[PDB]
């Protein structure tokens, strides 16, 4: 599960 | 690697504004996203303001496919040879744990690792679930009106069928099952007077002018 | 292979919105679709929202031509040599059972297999059937009004004739058969006073100002 | 007959 | 051979919509159609909706020039050598009996057969006949009003003369014959007070402010 | 006379 | 080095006008700014009229990161060898003390000094602080109305969460903590009747039509 | 030789529509016409509908310069060597008696014959005569109003001076002769209180806010 | 050397129409004018209709810098060697006494003479004097209203400071001198309750919602 | 005098 | 601290 | 002083 809610696509 | 042209982002942003999540936005997404790295794909998704409910559903679908990739393509510990490259993990294909240079190296390798095509398949899979789910009409509710021209009813029929959930087995049999049945009585008598096995062109032509 | 530019999809989507299924949309389809792979062609068709009745008629026509290809170009079992490529089936030309890489390999082979041109011919054939069928006017109903300027009537005449079903043998003889006959009596007396064999330029010039 | 009704052009 | 860009078709379609068959549409046709194969030229003509009367007049003019080409460049029977190419017939130059590949082979031959330039000359010849014929004003009807500024009358004069039928011998002498004669009496007295041989710049400057 | 009335420019 | 195309500046200026400092302007900034030198980046920021409060906050954030770079990458005195290049200082990465040619030489070196990517990270870091700070809504104030459709509330939920300050640890747990709790009582009874561990797709589908 | 792009014709047609024959249309003509052959230049002029009075004045000016070229560069009879090319006549530079291929051969020769630059100089010379002649205001009629802000009057002053006929010797001395003299009495007292030799920046700043 | 694209002139003409002489027009001028020869720069300035007062001030500033160049880079008489090139004078850098070919030869020499960059610096210097001079507001007149949101006042503060004349030493100390002082009393009490050394982000956040 | 009145720029 | 207030990005 | 008033940028 790489993608996180409220976070840009592709992580930080 | 050359970058997303400003006209490509502009067209992707505007098509999400206009057409929302109608079926025709997936093919234009895949067309605008051609030969794109995972970083370019994440950029295309990040430019979408609003529709954040579907974008969150898109993240969950991508996380599901990435977990399936890690179960089917397990990583192996060890140092990478100077001539080669490390295998992409699930997060690597999604551009999370991978750099732009590694994505290029995978896509231009011999044999190449098309991480962009794999990620695009996950995104399109998540976009397909959103389109059919955001559809508020079943194929069973498409009935021809008493004066609805036959072409307009067939237009609503296959527009509904395209965005329909159900399954391909239902879509294949929908025409023989529901099209002639849900036509108005005057066009219905003409279509039954043609016999089964009639093409769509033969059905629409028989009811022209009605 | 380079991709469909965003301006090419944009122009194809807008021309389907504006001109619908008028005759001039087929040449602009073939122009925008030039050198396109079967995957690019399927993308162009998939971007069309609405008109799903005609798109379904387009699928049936393509399936008919693909079945004729399989009867005329039967496949042969056996392993493909390392230097060559497998023959395209009917579904392969339509991009259904073929990849983008195989379509390129066919189109750049020596001798090349222009699967894109073959598929485009099927699509254009299906689009030609939709244009003439969506036309609600026959060439016999084009009559010059009592005060209709001769150029306006000839403009409606050949606009109707272009989208007319019928056949090329009828279109070739339509001018000598129906043009002068269905003109208003005042222009008719001038045209008969010219003798047969008069060009269109001679006919329109003789009735100028009327 | 490769193309199917209600399905994208070019199959799945 | 690279294809007609979507902006080139778009600009050709819009200029036919806006300017119709005014004189300035022929130079923009030839500019947009530069280096175009006969297939590209036929595509440009096929994209024109409406104006089908003029398009039919264009076909007749092209058929006339193609018949003259066949009388002046008769074909010779025999097998084509492996290094060379068959001569283009009249229908070959018009893209009717020729393929795209043969048109390229003619245009890139050594010596080259510019079938595109030859076909364009026929189309432009047919377009020139339509422009002057669709003009509803003769140069004799261009008279300066009592208060019409001299520049506006000279503007209508040469705009009419450009689209005028007549002949180049008439257009060359039209200024010395009709310009000063059909000017209003107040500007006329000034122009005759300059003596023959005055340039247009000298005539318009002498009547400034009137 | 290659071009025909009611037919696309360039024949079928 | 090739220059910022006029369509790239035009699109960056217009997106700042339209979307202001909403979350989707950072990904389009990074996309339009791809492969850009520090001079190209400073040009993009300098073209922004208005919003000078945020642009001043952007300068302070860049000055903070540049000071951290100088503490972590201290310079060394000495003459530069003919084959190599001087190390970039903090002001050099920001394009203040460096020329365009030195920025290119750093970005095309072997190994390369991606001064453009380093500067872009500082700008994006400063832009991220402005977006979340210009947001006037917390995730705690997003409650579903009595008749608010569930998709609209989830749309406002994740739109607020995306621009939310807080931290990623809060954003990860926000769905399990606040989404079902702040839904209206009628949708709430359905969601609790599904059991924990339900995906977003399962939650939105269970409350469809309500 | 590559062709005039559709955006180049489009921009030239629109700038003639909008700005007519104001001074700023000559530099944009020369910019859009860069590296253009005489055939491309004739195409640009032929696309101009209307303004046929000025286009006829443009032909006369070009014919004058072409006659001067024939008197200064007389032709010599004799066969052209296989390695070289015939000299361009006056009509050859104007694209009248020359082909596109000869124009290219002249412009790419060694030494090159820049027939495009020579023709452009003639066209620009004819366009310069039309701009100043179509100007209906002399620099002597530009007087500052009682409440006209000084910047607005200086704006009308140099806009008039740019399109003014007269001569460069008059334009060079116009500021020292007419600017301060034709200013309103309140600004005039401030400017005379500065002493001669003051720059324009010093004059406009001294009268700010008045 | 490739030419100014029509989209580059179009964007420069429109930005002068819209934004006039606001600070953000200089960076977009330098961006659109990148790698431009002195002839391309003169073309960009010549396309500006209106604002002829500032264009005349621009000529005087360029003439001042050109005279300084001639005093600092004096010319030397003598014949130019076949392998090299003559030094550019002041008028040569401004494109007055130099050809396009000499400007290219200077810019591509080894070592190169960047006459375009030198001329651009003079133009930008003259444009910077016009922007700050056309500003009708000092930083001392920027006071926060009784209900003016703090972000709007800080937005007007730094927008005024950017276009302010004064000097960089004043702009550096303006925030510590005037920002908190000219805030309304309610926000002022909060800012003084933070202590000196607070960042802009800390000041704007402390007064949010007021 | 190559250019003629009422004729396209560049002759026939 | 290279960037200055009221000054263009990238210094003079 | 190459640039002249009322004259195009870059001289004649
Ligand atoms: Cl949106
Ligand atoms: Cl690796
Ligand atoms: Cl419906
Ligand atoms: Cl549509
Ligand atoms: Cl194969
Ligand atoms: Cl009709
Ligand atoms: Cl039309
Ligand atoms: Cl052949
Ligand atoms: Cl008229
Ligand atoms: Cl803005
Ligand atoms: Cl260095
Ligand atoms: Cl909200
Ligand atoms: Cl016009
Ligand atoms: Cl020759
Ligand atoms: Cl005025
Ligand atoms: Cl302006
Ligand atoms: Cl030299
Ligand atoms: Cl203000």
């Amino acid at each position: 599960g790489p993608l996180l809610p409220g976070q840009s696509f592709g992580g930080p | 690697h050359q970058c997303i042209s400003p006209r490509t982002l502009n067209a992707w942003v505007k098509v999400v504004e206009e057409k929302a999540f109608s079926p025709e936005v997936i093919p234009m997404f895949s067309a605008l996203s051609c030969g794109a790295t995972p970083q370019d794909l994440n950029t295309m998704l990040n430019t979408v303001g609003g529709h954040q409910a579907a974008m969150q559903m898109l993240k969950e679908t991508i996380n599901e496919e990435a977990a399936e990739w890690d179960r089917l393509h397990p990583v192996h510990a060890g140092p990478i040879a100077p001539g080669q490259m490390r295998e992409p993990r699930g997060s690597d294909i999604a551009g999370t744990t991978s750099t732009l240079q590694e994505q290029i190296g995978w896509m231009t390798h011999n044999p190449p690792i098309p991480v962009g095509e794999i990620y695009k398949r996950w995104i399109i899979l998540g976009l397909n679930k959103i389109v059919r789910m955001y559809s508020p009409t079943s194929i069973l509710d498409i009935r021809q009106g008493p004066k609805e021209p036959f072409r307009d009813y067939v237009d609503r029929f296959y527009k509904t069928l395209r965005a329909e959930q159900a399954s391909q087995e239902v879509k294949n049999a929908a025409t023989e099952t529901l099209l002639v049945q849900n036509a108005n009585p005057d066009c219905k008598t003409i279509l039954k007077a043609l016999g089964p096995g009639a093409t769509l062109e033969e059905m629409m032509t028989a009811c022209q002018g009605v």
